[PDB]
This record gives C-alpha cells, structure tokens and sequence, in this order.
C-alpha cells in the first residue's frame, strides 16, 4: 500500500481491511491512506487484514 | 436477504442495494465499484451460500452494478431490513432519507445537493451524484438510500464517519433501474 496520491477528498466504501500501527482496523486503503496523511505521516501499515 | 445486508465477492464486502426484477428474473443492485472485476457473490464470509453472478457493472462515471440471482431458495425480500419498498423516486434537496449498510446499520439525514461530481482519484470520477449529510463507512457501499417506502439511491462513497458525522454521495437508483430495465417490488 502506497499513500502518495493522498489525501483524497472522498473514498468509496467497500470493505477490505488493513491493520494500522495504532491497532485500528482501517476499512479500506483509501480510508487508511487518508488517516496516514491526517497523522502527518506517523501512522504506518502493520499488516493486511483486520487487526 | 434484503437491502442493507452484507454481500461478499472474491475481493471484499459490500452491501446489497435493492432486490429488483425483470419478468421472472431476479437480481440485486449494488455499487458499480463493488461489481467491477467481481464475478460471483456470496451471502456469507465463509463463501458457502451463493447469491449469484454479476450481470452488469458501471463505474466510474456512474456507480451501479447488477447481480443475477442463481440461488434458487434464498428469500429475496423487496425490503430494506424490515422496511417495505414499493417504488422508486428522484431525490430532491431537503428530502429526509435513510441509509442502511452492512457495517453501520441504519442512519438518517437529508439530501443536501444534487448532480454532484465526486473524484475518487486515479481517473475514477463519478457524476450526477446525490449529496447528503448521512454518514457511512467501509462495507456500507451499495446499500440503499430510501425515504419511507421509496427507493432513492445506492451508497457510493464520501468522507467522515458515523461517530463524528460525515458526507455521503449516492447514485440515483432511477438511473440503474432504467439502464437494466428492472423494477423494485
């Protein structure tokens, strides 16, 4: 997963979870990448799938 | 199974929009971004209960897809959860609407604008969208937006979340019904 094209003003809402370094499951890549941006690059990917 | 229930493809999970039909052929509508590249649909995570196969997909530009039921026994309720749906209608600004999705359940709000353009990036732009102040989250895609017994749209995407509030865009269901020559029941 690469969050360079982010942030994006909108995300589709399909569910394909990712597990962030904050132990939160992010519903999809768009959701995850926007949070990475919002965290000013501090959030990272822990693993694919639910946390 | 009815509008708002979970549906699983080989890729992930979305929500069933509305059960529709043409003659004696049953299908269900959902988001085009969910039907894109998906073939078979199942009713459960275990992929043991088959629903049917994708018959059409339109995304980006629009955001709707249709799946033909191949499961002959599963009940196909013309409702959204327990809510009966008896017709389809056009959204209007100020209209009170309700959405149901497989992740967040049922949430209400109002239509705030029409004919909105949503850019999901990478060339994925959808046009003619209904904008609302209703929240939605991953897994809710394709779920129904209704108003009383009237079918209004299919969940496409947006921003925010249900805890802090959000903005969700929906594809007008009338457009999908017309493209496929199907009707709600």
């Amino acid at each position: 997963v690469d969050c360079s094209e982010y942030p994006k003003p909108a995300c589709t809402w399909e569910y394909r979870p990712l597990c962030g370094s904050d132990n939160k499951t992010y519903g999809n890549k768009c959701n995850f990448c926007n949070a990475v941006v919002e965290s000013n690059g501090t959030l990272t990917l822990s693993h694919f799938g639910k946390c | 199974i009815s509008g708002g229930d979970a549906i699983y493809s080989s890729t992930g999970r979305c929500s069933l929009g509305f059960n529709v039909r043409s003659g004696s052929t049953y299908y269900f509508l959902t988001a085009g971004h969910c039907t894109d590249g998906a073939t078979t649909w199942w009713a459960n995570s275990a992929r043991t209960t088959v629903l049917g196969t994708t018959s059409g997909s339109s995304f980006p530009n629009n955001d709707y897809g249709i799946v033909r039921y191949t499961n002959t026994t599963i009940p196909k309720d013309g409702t959204v959860g327990g809510q009966d749906i008896t017709s389809a209608a056009n959204a209007t600004v100020g209209m009170a609407v309700t959405r149901r999705g497989s992740t967040t359940g049922t949430h209400s709000g109002s239509v705030t604008a029409l004919n909105a353009t949503v850019n999901y990036g990478g060339g994925d732009v959808v046009y003619g969208m209904i904008r609302t102040n209703v929240c939605a989250e991953p897994g809710d895609s394709g779920g129904p937006l209704y108003s009383g017994t009237r079918a209004i749209g299919l969940t496409s995407g947006g921003s925010g979340n249900c805890s802090s509030g959000g903005t969700t865009f929906f594809q007008p269901v009338t457009e999908a019904l017309s493209a496929y020559g199907v009707s709600v029941y």
